[PDB]
């Protein structure tokens, strides 16, 4: 997950207040490690 | 043990005050001004201008407005002329029959009632009254006036 | 948990489905069919309800093909536990 | 007569016929009532004979009844025959609630016309103040009503029943948003029919029933004191009210007689039930997404509401948090301030979504932590926001657009408040509804629709008597605005509820306005400016002294020395400290043994003059000290030295130790000085424990002294205030950074909480420890003042930043225990700053090595900079202390522990080791 961290601390530096007053539930996963959350395997 | 250095620098290596640690405030550093005055003169001026703000806001700058007692201390925080009290063994509280005994006025009588302790050449030991005033059955207690003199009896061998 | 109206007629109302069965006493007796049981569109709605709800986060972009079959029957004032997975 | 069942009884004198009458009925009653319960722990066995005696008149009330009437009120009821709740409260007290509340309805039955003026202790003497609660108070709100139709049905049956047709009628006026109706008459008699809380909740719905609730508590104040609405509404200096409760408020000023009171009552019912209507009409509540309230949920938060309440926080760190929200949401779903309950309680309307975003951010922000070991300035601000109970986002734009709707439905009505007799203060602008261009109802409804509530500036009283007639009771408004008048001298009364009082006795109650005896009837909270002025007296020889319940104990001024190891340990400053006229305490720290301490307390003995006395003071952090002290203070007070005080320092003892400490040693007053909120409470406990025992407490902010519990000087003593003087025997004084007459007066005559908005806040006293030092009987070395006059001061605001820098020549270093000295940042203090900040603080592993590897630095400048040289030294030249000979370990032990100057040793043990 190169990219999925750099979006995650993306989304914490810059869109954090803006998640919160919009109600974004923001789900980053990446294919190496969250692998039953993208096939909805839990 | 490093607070004596402070007090004996006359000891210390040089007798060098940085080598030295004072504990010290750093609020009342700045209050904290004049060098070797009597810790007397200290307090009477903060008494004292405490005493001119109160005097000039609450009395008008009047000190003959200020209420006046014999005597002032002895009080806690947490609290006619001719007068006959017959304590019996119900319920007389030693409290209330200590203050009825001693009155209202902060006067002598009221002090040497009222007041727990006694001293004996600067010995606080327990005031001999709340011994003898205790409450017995047949104690009946007698002011003669307000400051004149106070009298207890008892019925010794059925006399009073 | 759905439960069923207590009455059909502002279903039928809303809807434009004049059934008798399903407001009409006389009429289900006629029909054989167990009292003027609810409009099965009224379960399908009412349940799809809870899948637009539950299953979505009240985002109307997740509405799309909704099958539903009436296996059974249901009447006014009837408690229906849904389930989906 | 023998009306009895278990283990109590009552005795009635009947007439023979009469006898045989009740004979009757008492068989017919037993036929009724339970069996026993062993304990009467059951629902319907009474628990007293005066409960058995209200079951039985209850029954009957279905010539007897007046007799067993009579009988009960002469024998329990003694001159409280109105105030049956005073007798119920006195059961609570003394003999639950339930069966409380069934005696009152029992003797309520029973009574007759009860038009007869109460003696209330003339009604509260006479500022008599009517709150009225709003939405949101209570969550499970409908069953308050359903106790008071229940157990008030003579009073109020005939109030509900007249707004259960009003209601009823005005569903027709416009139309029905009502799912399952409003027939409050039906829900009440029948619980079955009622429905859930969930739709009770719903405004059209809740905010009918909330005025019902009102009216009913004001309706019963009125009858139940005989006291016609026209005239009780005289006996008010104003009213008003909260989000909801402000219609009713301007319905009481304008009641009248009660014909006219049930038409007050219509107009503030339809009105009420109008702006409900309109307000779930304009903004009707949605489906709300249920992954997002169990996100809610998991993270200790309610179901998600239109209004969010957030305490413990300003409205300007709140208005910022929801100016970054609003920039964030389109303007359409916005949060803005609904109602500013207080200084640190808001809350804030808009959509649920919103405000779920809202606590997001919030709980981001936020801490859960246990900060008392992290400098005030620096620490983390805690809160504890909620949702309310309420489906509707109340002072909002949202419903702005239903306020025209409202008018206009209002005007077809002839809805209209035009005669108020009493002052109606107004909820956001605060001033009286009389002195009003537009209708009062016009400015009414768009107070309740559009604008906030700065609930605080809206009841800026002068009064002493409010009362809260709304919903929630405990949990209402009554309790919200006693914390915001806890000292201004405002009692509040809970008027809607009966309860047992509170344990602290902070706000009445429903048996409390309702009681007849002057002693409970009347009952003013503390006015801490009127009731601990700093007063003068004046002495027979003519000195002036400075009265407080401070001076009063020790009968000279409040201006005391606290206790200080190294500058309080001098027989000197001890012996002419006192003998100025001014308590000070002996320290411990510079005595090791009984021995030392008794010759040091026999010498200031001696060396003071007769009548006077002196304290101790011991520090509680190491037990050695206890073990040998506290002996030893017990052994001379039995002798019956002058010692006074026990001053404990950092670290307030257990209970036991407490307990012990103020009965076996026989002291006047214990000096129990804590440096956090929760030593405060602990001092508190002990106080509660010993509430004759003086106790006073010589709280230290920790901004100035030696060892300092760092806290503020303010915060803690502003919210722990109106607790430390709910104690007869607390004596309430305070020093850290106090060294002069313009900085000590504020504080001694309570000004100093203007500035934080608080009532006046006066204390007894003020101790010095820092101003003392430069005194020319303190023992201190002559250059050790020079140091401490030279070395400048810091501002209040700027004492906390001692840990980084030296803050006017102090600085904070760590003990040898971790508890950290403000020192004065000499060179060997810098020295201890930089080795406790940079080698003690490392693990053990790396402290021995980087101990060796700045140790060829250490050796420089504990020589150079520190009291304790390099023993290794000498000449000048850095040895180790194998590089040492015989000879010349005894030429630095010389000169290291022997004073030449002075031609003698530091001390003999030093001496005995050389
Ligand atoms: C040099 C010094 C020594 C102190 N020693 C003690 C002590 O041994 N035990 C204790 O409880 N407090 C001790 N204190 C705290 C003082 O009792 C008092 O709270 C403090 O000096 C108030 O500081 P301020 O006058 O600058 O506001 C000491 C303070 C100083 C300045």
């Amino acid at each position: 997950p190169t990219l999925a961290g750099m979006a995650n601390r993306t989304i914490k530096a810059k869109y954090e207040s803006y998640d919160a007053a919009l109600s974004l539930q923001r789900q980053v996963l990446c294919y190496s490690k969250d692998a039953k959350e993208i096939y909805y395997k839990p | 043990d490093s607070l004596w250095q402070s007090e004996d620098l006359e000891s210390v290596v040089d007798e060098d005050v940085q080598r030295t640690c004072i504990l010290h405030g750093p609020v009342a550093s700045q209050y904290t001004s004049k060098v070797d005055e009597p810790i007397g003169d200290i307090l009477n001026s903060i008494h004292e201008g405490h005493i001119a703000r109160l005097i000039k806001e609450e009395y008008a700058g009047d000190e003959s407005k200020i209420p006046v007692v014999e005597y002032f201390g002895g009080k806690k925080p947490a609290s006619g002329n001719q007068v006959v009290y017959e304590i019996d063994s119900e319920l007389p509280n030693k409290q209330e029959w200590l203050d009825l005994l001693a009155g209202t006025e902060l006067n002598w009588l009221q002090a040497f009632i009222s007041t727990d302790r006694i001293v004996q050449g600067s010995k606080h030991v327990s005031n001999p009254l709340h011994d003898i005033l205790t409450p017995a059955k047949h104690s009946k207690v007698t002011i003669d006036k307000k400051t004149k003199k106070l009298t207890a009896f008892e019925n010794i061998k059925g006399d009073l | 948990t759905s439960k069923a109206p207590g009455t059909n007629e502002p279903y039928a109302i809303v809807s434009g489905d004049y059934n008798p069965i399903h407001v009409s006493r006389v009429f289900a007796a006629y029909a054989k069919l167990p009292g003027t049981i609810t409009h099965g569109m009224y379960s399908s709605a009412s349940i799809r309800a809870l899948v637009e709800e539950w299953a979505a986060n009240n985002v109307a972009a997740r509405v799309r093909a909704f099958k539903c079959d009436f296996v059974g029957m249901v009447l006014p004032n009837d408690t229906l536990q849904t389930t989906m997975e | 007569f023998q009306l009895t069942h278990g283990s109590i009884e009552h005795t009635l004198l009947v007439p023979n016929d009469l006898f045989f009458n009740y004979s009757q009925l008492k068989d017919e009653f037993i036929k009724t009532l339970p069996e026993p319960t062993e304990g009467f722990a059951g629902d319907d066995e009474p628990s007293s004979p005066a409960e058995l005696y209200g079951k039985f008149i209850g029954f009957i009330s279905n010539q007897i009844v007046e007799l067993s009437l009579k009988d009960f009120e002469s024998r329990f009821l003694d001159n409280n025959n109105d105030n049956i709740h005073s007798f119920a409260v006195k059961l609570l007290d003394d003999e639950i609630a339930k069966v409380k509340e069934n005696i009152v309805k029992n003797y309520y039955k029973a009574v007759k016309s009860i038009n007869k003026v109460e003696s209330n202790l003339l009604y509260h003497c006479k500022k008599l103040v009517a709150i009225f609660g709003g939405q949101g108070n209570t969550d499970d709100y409908f069953e308050e009503l359903r106790e008071l139709y229940t157990l008030y049905q003579g009073l109020i049956e005939d109030l509900l029943v007249s707004i259960a047709e009003k209601l009823n009628q005005l569903h027709p006026s416009f139309d029905k948003i009502y799912t399952q109706g409003l027939n409050i008459l039906s829900w009440l008699k029948h619980p079955e029919t009622t429905p859930d809380q969930d739709y009770l909740l719903s405004v059209p719905v809740s905010c009918p029933v909330i005025c019902v609730i009102q009216l009913c508590h004001y309706t019963i104040t009125c009858k139940v004191l005989g006291l016609t609405p026209g005239e009780f509404r005289n006996s008010l200096k104003w009213s008003t009210g909260h989000s909801q409760g402000l219609v009713t408020a301007v319905t009481i000023a304008a009641s009248d007689s009660w014909d006219s009171f049930l038409k007050n009552s219509l107009t503030a019912v339809s009105l009420l039930l109008f702006i409900g209507s309109r307000c779930l009409s304009t903004y009707p509540r949605t489906s709300l997404p249920p992954t997002m309230l169990q996100d809610s949920l998991d993270n200790g938060e309610g179901r998600p509401s239109p209004m969010l309440s957030v305490r413990d926080l300003s409205i300007k760190q709140v208005e910022k948090f929801i100016e970054q929200t609003n920039s964030h949401l389109p303007r359409e779903k916005h949060i803005a301030i609904s109602l500013i309950n207080g200084a640190r309680n808001l809350v804030l309307s808009g959509p649920p979504e919103s405000l779920y975003g809202f606590n997001l951010n919030l709980r981001n922000q936020k801490a859960p932590l246990d900060q008392s070991r992290v400098p005030f300035s620096e620490r983390k601000l805690k809160c504890s926001n909620r949702f309310l109970p309420i489906f509707a986002p109340f002072h909002s734009h949202l419903l702005a657009d239903a306020t025209e709707l409202i008018l206009d439905d209002v005007k077809e009505h002839g809805l209209s408040f035009e005669g108020l007799k009493i002052p109606v203060y107004d909820t956001f602008d605060g001033s009286d509804f009389q002195a009003l261009k537009e209708p009062i109802i016009d400015r009414v409804v768009k107070l309740i629709t559009e604008l906030p509530v700065h609930w605080e500036e809206a009841t800026n009283h002068k009064a002493t008597h409010i009362l809260d007639f709304g919903p929630g009771g405990v949990s209402g408004l009554g309790v919200l605005t006693h914390r915001n008048k806890e000292g201004t001298g405002a009692r509040i009364i809970l008027a809607g509820t009966l309860d047992s009082n509170p344990i602290d006795d902070e706000y009445g109650f429903k048996h409390e306005i309702f009681q007849t005896s002057a002693d409970k009837a009347i009952k003013w909270a503390p006015d801490w400016l009127k009731e601990l002025r700093p007063t003068l007296v004046k002495n027979s020889e003519g000195k002036i002294y400075v009265k407080t319940k401070f001076s009063q104990l020790l009968g000279r001024a409040p201006l005391m020395v606290a206790g200080m190891t190294p500058t309080t340990v001098n027989t000197d400053i001890v012996s002419a400290s006192l003998n100025a006229g001014y308590h000070i305490e002996l320290a411990g720290g510079g005595y090791f043994s009984p021995v030392m301490m008794t010759r040091a307390i026999d010498d200031i003995v001696s060396r003071i003059k007769p009548g006077y006395g002196l304290g101790i003071n011991l520090i509680y952090v190491n037990p050695f000290m206890l073990q040998w002290g506290i002996p030893l203070i017990k052994d001379l007070r039995e002798k019956g030295y002058p010692i006074q005080s026990l001053t404990i320092g950092a670290g307030v003892p257990s209970i036991e130790v407490a307990t012990e400490y103020i009965e076996d040693l026989g002291l006047t007053h214990l000096g129990l000085k804590p440096g956090s909120v929760d030593a405060i409470s602990q001092v508190i406990a002990i106080a509660k424990a010993h509430p004759t025992f003086p106790i006073v407490l010589q709280w230290t902010g920790g901004r100035g002294g030696g060892h300092h519990s760092f806290e503020d000087f303010h915060q803690p003593i502003i919210q722990m205030y109106s607790k430390i003087r709910r104690c007869s025997n607390i004596v309430l004084v305070a020093g850290s950074g106090f060294g002069s007459d313009e900085d000590t007066y504020p504080y001694l005559s309570g000004y100093w909480s203007e500035k934080f908005n608080y009532p006046p806040m006066p204390f007894d006293g003020v101790l010095f420890g820092s101003r003392v030092m430069t005194s020319k009987e303190s023992h201190t070395s002559l250059a050790a003042k020079k140091l401490i006059v030279e070395c400048k001061g810091v501002p209040d605001q700027q004492w906390e930043q001692t840990y980084k820098k030296p803050t006017g020549g102090i600085i904070t270093v760590r003990s040898e225990m971790g508890e950290p000295i403000h020192k004065i940042a000499t060179r060997g203090v810098m020295f201890w700053k930089e080795l406790d900040d940079t080698i003690f603080n490392l693990p053990k592993n790396k402290l021995l090595d980087a101990l060796n590897k700045k140790r060829d630095h250490i050796i420089k400048k504990l020589n150079n900079d520190f009291q304790k040289p390099w023993f290794g030294k000498n000449a000048n030249g850095v040895c180790d202390l194998q590089e040492m000979t015989y000879k010349e370990v005894a030429n630095r032990l010389v000169e290291l522990m022997y004073v030449k100057k002075s031609h003698r040793w530091i001390d003999v043990s030093l001496r005995n080791m050389y």
